[PDB]
């Protein structure tokens, strides 16, 4: 049944989950150099356990 | 004192290379999401400029010697008795030497 094709389309992947994580992470919305500071050392950490 | 300036350096220049890396990952990240054209954040782009001019700072106190033009002032604490004496001509004829002689 693979033999008439009448229309065709491709679609990409999803995501992947290290760089979800880091698309997650990122991501604020309202927040003070604090916790932007703090955002940044928790990856950092993250990534040095990593 | 220049040892704490060589140490400010480094650290400012570890802090310099930390405000990159965590540049690299912004652009990282931002290479993931379609369009969102957006500049990186004012805080890592502050810590970054507070790095460039600490080191900025002691890379010009750890060298300078700025020695004074004029050279009257460096042949000035220096006496005649000292000048009187040449190492070239060495004459080895003096009484402390068989003074010297039996210890």
């Amino acid at each position: 049944s693979l033999a008439e094709v009448v229309c065709l389309e491709m679609v990409d992947l999803p995501l992947t989950g290290a760089q979800a994580e880091l698309e997650g992470e990122f991501g604020k919305k309202a927040d003070g150099l604090l916790g932007m500071f703090l955002k940044r050392l928790s990856s950092q950490l993250i990534l040095l356990q990593a | 004192a220049p040892s704490l300036w060589k140490g400010l350096v480094g650290i400012g220049l570890f802090a310099l290379a930390h405000a990159a890396f965590s540049a690299a990952q912004h652009r990282s990240y931002m290479r993931l999401t379609e369009k969102e054209d957006e500049s990186l954040p004012i805080d890592i782009v502050l810590q970054t400029l507070l790095a460039f001019a600490v080191t900025c700072y002691g890379i010009v106190h750890i060298a300078g010697e700025f020695k004074d033009m004029d050279a009257t002032s460096e042949l000035k604490n220096k006496t005649f008795d000292t000048l009187r004496n040449h190492p070239s001509f060495y004459v080895f004829n003096h009484r402390g030497r068989v003074l010297f002689r039996p210890s």
